[PDB]
């Protein structure tokens, strides 16, 4: 019966084969197999035995090449740092995920008693006998608990695990090979952009320190060393990619940076000693409008109730708590201050002592204040908030639709890059969470409202109803160019600024406008159709090559819902699903700007735009241009 | 064809509403980016329009307004601001549609945490009236079933 199944595939009999076959009916590993499968199976698994507890059967790193089952006996799984993770017996299988995914062996197998029988199957017969037809999920398990659960959506890929298990998986299995480097890079991708969520720096970098000093447990001394060398690799490997993503961010980040200061050293003092790390060393030794960051100190000006102000001086990333701080260090209180933002409107909002870098987060004209909780609803909005009484028509009209289209996107483009993509994760998951700004974020998407309020305030401050005609056609204008340097955000913008209630409600001005320039309109307000999800601007912005600003309040839209309608975890495991989702999102974005884009006057006006953000304001004035 | 229309404050459970009621947090995974992602079929087809994480921008809120034939005004009960900014968004759809009357349903999400309300039932029928809860499934799908029939 052995003797049969040490035979190689072609030297098998039939009687052979069906003597085989009749055996495998109560392996139950195989059982969930067709008759098909399990009749091809039979003149293919290999008989295997060994005699001693602890030998080991393959080491951690090493390449696959055979799935295993046991017949007879123990095996233990073990990986370096962590020991014996798990035991598994008669009955049970392993050594699947290295020939499904073409990875290295996760852990290594050990026998854990004397004679031990298995039954194999080589790689190219597992490949067009088993891969396709195998399982859809493989659990991996340590000490009895769920630690990474992998899935065909073709290869595994992790769908949730522990925090150290998926930092584990996707350390082991970087490539290093020069010709797959967009390809590891492209696997890196979603765990360090998305780390900041579910394993922060205080965690991660000691792990990876330990992970770069674990020697292997197993196998003859040039195996290990081999091994340990390409372990300290693939670390570099990550921690490069890693310090990447983060830019100028480092430098908010005093645990990041004193691991890259004291890791520089580890590796050069080991590139010295085992004459390794050539290509690797120089890249590390590189690391160790303008982006705002956290640590930026700002002047900021905080109301009383009767209109005079305290200027202090904290960071960006400063909190309300640290802001109230600074308010009654300067006015000598102990009478239990609060923040509170403040419209043009005169709608009033609390801020929490939670909250971080809530500067950039006012509207337009929007002020803040600190006050004592009984000041709350007697507060009153400022002169400087209600905005300007005059047009500016007289200076703007004299420029070209197309140099301030272009001023426009070129002043949205600076806006644009200064946001670093991680801005986006602090805004999506909660910016107390992490302590830190989205000022750069914060002050592009309010730039949105300010074009948007721009056009509304220029239409109704515009008395002379023949140059208020002049008026809209010239936006149309402004907006038609905008389009064309594919700066879909100001686009919009100025098309919504045209839907405005106060802009809209001129008949007189709309019917004597050319009909040219109506249907024109009517063509860019069909494209902000919302019907099958936004579908008019989708397509549009598809079609588009890559040097583009996209419509902005849709990709927060995007953001939150991926948010809100998937879990952060399931069963105390990372829902790494939802992780991918977000990182989708984010690196659309770094499409959009993976190229650049090609009248001191005329950028003057642009960067410098005095607007009315008051509705109601607005209302009354376009109630008195047409009654 | 129908286009209703999610609206109130942050926080409120608008978001977690929307999902609940096309798909469902947890059972499956929600693909926001995809054409159906809002769309429902209860005989006819349904489109969520939500406000929700886009307040700050006026005009996506005007934008599903013009374009909304049904609406939402949904409030939380643990939250006593959130009833009070209910009446400028109820006189802002009268006001971008340009007509006298609109089919509407007023929502007091998060009835199912009794500990923490500060909003008593009360305050609602005053002003059709539904107290519901998005994470409790109470209410969910009956919110977008009046305001077909209306
Ligand atoms: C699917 O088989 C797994 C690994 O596949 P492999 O080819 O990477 O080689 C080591 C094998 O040990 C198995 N293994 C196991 S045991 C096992 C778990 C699930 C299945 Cl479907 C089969 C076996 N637990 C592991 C763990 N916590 N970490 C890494 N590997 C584990």
């Amino acid at each position: 019966m052995r003797m049969i199944l040490r035979k190689p595939p072609g030297q098998r009999t039939v009687d052979d084969l069906e003597i085989i076959y009749d055996e495998l009916l109560h392996i139950k590993a195989l059982s969930h197999l067709s008759t098909t499968v399990k009749r091809e199976l039979a003149g293919v698994l290999i008989f295997e035995s060994h005699a001693k507890g602890g030998t080991v059967l393959f080491n951690q790193g090493e390449e696959g090449t055979s799935w295993y089952i046991i017949l007879k006996g123990s095996v233990n799984v073990v990986i370096y740092g962590k020991g014996v993770v798990c035991t598994l017996h008669e009955g049970d299988d392993f050594g699947q995920l290295a020939l499904v995914n073409d990875a290295p062996r996760a852990a290594s197998i050990v026998l854990r008693e004397d004679n031990c029988h298995f039954l194999r199957v080589d790689k190219e017969d597992f490949n067009r006998i088993l891969r396709d037809v195998e399982a859809n999920t493989v659990r991996l398990k340590e000490h009895d608990q769920d630690v990474l659960v992998l899935e065909k959506v073709q290869k595994y890929t992790v769908m949730s695990g522990t925090p150290e298990k998926i930092l584990e998986h996707f350390l082991e299995t970087i490539r290093l090979e020069p010709s797959l480097n967009e390809a590891t890079d492209s696997v890196l991708n979603d765990f360090v952009m998305m780390h900041c969520v579910f394993m922060p720096n205080t965690q991660l970098c000691p792990a990876l320190v330990a992970h770069y000093h674990a020697q292997p447990s197993q196998g003859t001394e040039q195996e290990r060393m081999d091994y340990a060398l390409n372990n300290k690799r693939r670390v570099i490997r990550l921690v490069l990619q890693w310090a990447a993503m983060y830019g100028d961010l480092l430098q908010e980040d005093d645990v990041a940076m004193a691991f890259l200061e004291e890791f520089y050293v580890s590796v050069s003092d080991d590139a010295r000693m085992m004459a390794a790390f050539k290509e690797q060393l120089p890249e590390l030794e590189k690391i160790v409008r303008q982006p705002i960051r956290g640590s930026d100190e700002v002047l900021f000006k905080v109301y009383c109730i009767d209109h005079t102000y305290t200027t202090i001086r904290v960071p960006v990333a400063a909190s309300v708590k640290e802001v109230i701080s600074a308010v009654a260090d300067k006015l000598g209180s102990g009478e239990g201050l609060i923040i509170v933002k403040m419209n043009s409107g005169g709608e009033k909002v609390v801020l929490k002592s939670n909250d971080v870098s809530v500067f950039t987060t006012l509207t337009i004209n929007g002020r803040l204040f600190a006050c004592p909780r009984e000041q709350f609803d007697s507060l009153t909005p400022l002169p400087e908030q209600e905005g300007p009484t005059t047009g500016t028509v007289g200076t703007f009209e004299l420029m070209s639709s197309k140099d301030l289209a272009y001023q426009m996107t070129t002043y949205d483009w600076e806006l644009f890059n200064c946001v670093h993509e991680l801005e986006l994760i602090y805004h999506t998951f909660g910016r107390h969470n992490f302590k830190k700004t989205t000022a750069n974020l914060d002050l592009f998407l309010r730039r949105f409202n300010e074009i948007q309020f721009w056009v509304v305030t220029e239409v109704c401050l515009c008395s002379q109803l023949s140059k208020r005609v002049q008026l809209l056609k010239k936006f149309i204008k402004i907006a038609a160019h905008c389009k064309e340097y594919k700066n879909l955000n100001s686009f919009f913008a100025i098309v919504m600024g045209l839907s405005n209630v106060a802009v809209s409600r001129l008949a007189l001005t709309w019917e004597k406008l050319p009909s040219k320039f109506k249907k024109f309109y009517a063509e860019f307000e069909s494209l902000m159709d919302p019907s099958r999800n936004h579908r008019a601007y989708r397509l549009t912005a598809a079609k588009l090559e890559p040097p583009l600003i996209p419509f902005m309040p849709l990709l927060i839209k995007d953001m939150t819902f991926t948010h809100e309608g998937n879990k952060t975890f399931i069963d105390n495991l990372v829902n790494f699903e939802k992780m991918r989702m977000i990182a989708n999102t984010a690196r659309t974005v770094r499409y959009y700007r993976s190229q650049p884009f090609n009248h001191q006057d005329v950028r003057s006006y642009v960067r410098q735009l005095n607007v009315i953000d008051n509705q109601r304001t607005l209302s009354q004035m376009s109630h008195r241009l047409e009654p | 064809e129908y286009k209703l229309v999610v609206l109130g404050s942050g926080g409120v459970g608008k978001s977690a509403l929307t999902v609940q009621f096309v798909q469902g947090i947890f059972v499956e995974k929600y693909d926001p980016t995809i054409e159906d992602s809002y769309r429902k079929q209860v005989q006819c087809m349904l489109e969520i329009l939500d406000t929700a994480g886009t307040e700050q921008f006026t005009a996506m809120r005007d934008l599903y307004m013009k374009n909304g034939q049904g609406f939402a005004l949904v409030y939380s009960i643990t939250a006593q601001s959130t009833f009070n900014d209910l009446q400028d968004l109820r006189e802002q759809i009268l006001r971008v549609k340009d007509t006298d009357d609109v089919p509407m349903i007023l929502v007091g999400n998060k009835c199912d945490l009794e500990d923490e309300r500060v909003v008593g039932k009360e305050q609602g029928q005053n002003l059709a009236f539904l107290e519901s809860s998005a994470k409790s499934k109470i209410n969910v799908n009956e919110i977008f079933y009046d305001l077909v029939r209306q």
